[PDB]
């Protein structure tokens, strides 16, 4: 309804996936560059409807500004307790995390991937 | 040699009939011949010119049942890109082998249809 | 799904496209192939995949007055027909063929859905089926 060519509608977002195979900053990059956010996922709920959307690798917003520090958001929120059970096993070194068929998987953030944005639906 | 009406070749003895039968009921009318047949066999080109030249008189041209059912049936089918072949979505059909009363060349026909056919034993 | 290139429709864990230029069936397992990454003609595993291979087909308008449509179903085979003994018990030696319907093929009188043995050097459209990549 409210939102763009390549966009799609949920809640009140709009989300737009991005097969551009890029670094974890590169892909923020490429988000503000539209004016957008990485993905933020704080609930169940979003995790099946981004994994019923797609089921390739993909970056969200999630990272540590340091390894062995708390998983925030592109906002500062730190994640959701309720949200560690979809976050997967990683190392102290893995910084920057991708969704891939519904679970979230820390890694390095110069490793390339795709992306998805996120924007308020306005 | 071979009872009255048969006729000798390699060891076995044949007989047309002109009468159109489907291709089930021609092979038990073979099996329920006095001497038990089987709907003819081919095992090399000279035996197959022999039986045209047999069907010739008799049968030309009929379409004529050889021993051979459900000939796309058991195929080894497999998906191009290696796929297990685990759900089945067939039709619905069974081909039989038969032969022109003048020709040597085999035809593909649906098992129910009805022609003309050969048997064949061993003597 | 959405993940799919220009052209291709998502279903379930794939991209699907039915291309109307009209192919031998090896041909057509070789163009598919040729949209690497790596593409074939079509496998159907499902109702739900046969349903969606089906849709597709029917959308396609220059789709065209067609009566087949390859997928990649083929037989291995060997022989050149598949009944390996003759009804007398013997095995098939000689063989006398001739074309042969050892490739399958979807028909328009059955609705896309039901698989139809046909002639691999007939040529026909096709749907070639993708892992997203």
């Amino acid at each position: 309804s409210p939102c763009d060519t390549n966009w799609r509608y949920y809640g009140d977002s709009c989300y737009g996936f991005f097969r551009h195979n890029l670094t974890w900053e590169e892909s923020k990059q490429y988000c503000t560059d539209m004016n957008a956010t990485l993905l933020k996922i704080d609930n169940r709920n979003i995790v099946e409807y981004i994994k019923a959307r797609t089921h390739l690798i993909r970056w969200v917003g999630l990272s540590r500004q340091k390894s062995n520090e708390v998983w925030k958001w592109e906002d500062g929120s730190v994640i959701s307790e309720n949200m560690f059970e979809f976050l997967e096993d990683g190392k102290g070194n893995m910084n920057c995390a991708y969704f891939h068929n519904g679970k979230m998987h820390p890694t390095f953030c110069e490793n390339k991937h795709y992306l998805m944005c996120e924007r308020k639906a306005g | 040699d071979c009872p009255s009406g048969w006729s000798s070749y390699e060891g076995h003895c044949y007989k047309p009939f002109n009468e159109p039968k489907n291709w089930a009921d021609a092979e038990r009318f073979c099996k329920l011949q006095p001497k038990h047949s089987h709907l003819v066999s081919f095992q090399s080109a000279e035996e197959a010119d022999f039986v045209v030249k047999l069907t010739r008189p008799r049968l030309k041209a009929n379409l004529v049942w050889m021993g051979l059912s459900n000939i796309w049936h058991g195929c080894n089918w497999q998906w191009s890109d290696g796929a297990r072949l685990n759900y089945k979505d067939w039709q619905e059909q069974s081909e039989c082998l038969a032969f022109r009363g003048v020709h040597t060349e085999w035809l593909n026909m649906d098992c129910s249809s009805t022609c003309s056919f050969v048997c064949k034993f061993k003597a | 799904l959405e993940d799919c290139d220009f052209g291709w429709s998502p279903y379930d864990q794939h991209c699907y496209q039915a291309f109307n230029e009209q192919k031998t069936w090896d041909e057509a397992e070789k163009f598919c192939r040729a949209q690497e990454n790596g593409a074939h003609l079509a496998s159907i595993e499902s109702n739900g995949e046969a349903d969606f291979v089906s849709w597709l087909i029917s959308q396609k308008d220059e789709l065209a007055d067609e009566d087949y449509v390859w997928i990649g179903l083929r037989a291995q085979n060997k022989e050149q027909q598949c009944s390996s003994e003759w009804s007398d018990g013997s095995s098939v030696s000689y063989e006398n063929l001739l074309h042969t319907k050892k490739c399958g093929a979807l028909e328009k009188l059955t609705g896309f859905r039901k698989w139809v043995n046909y002639y691999c050097e007939q040529m026909h459209a096709f749907v070639c089926k993708l892992l997203p990549y």
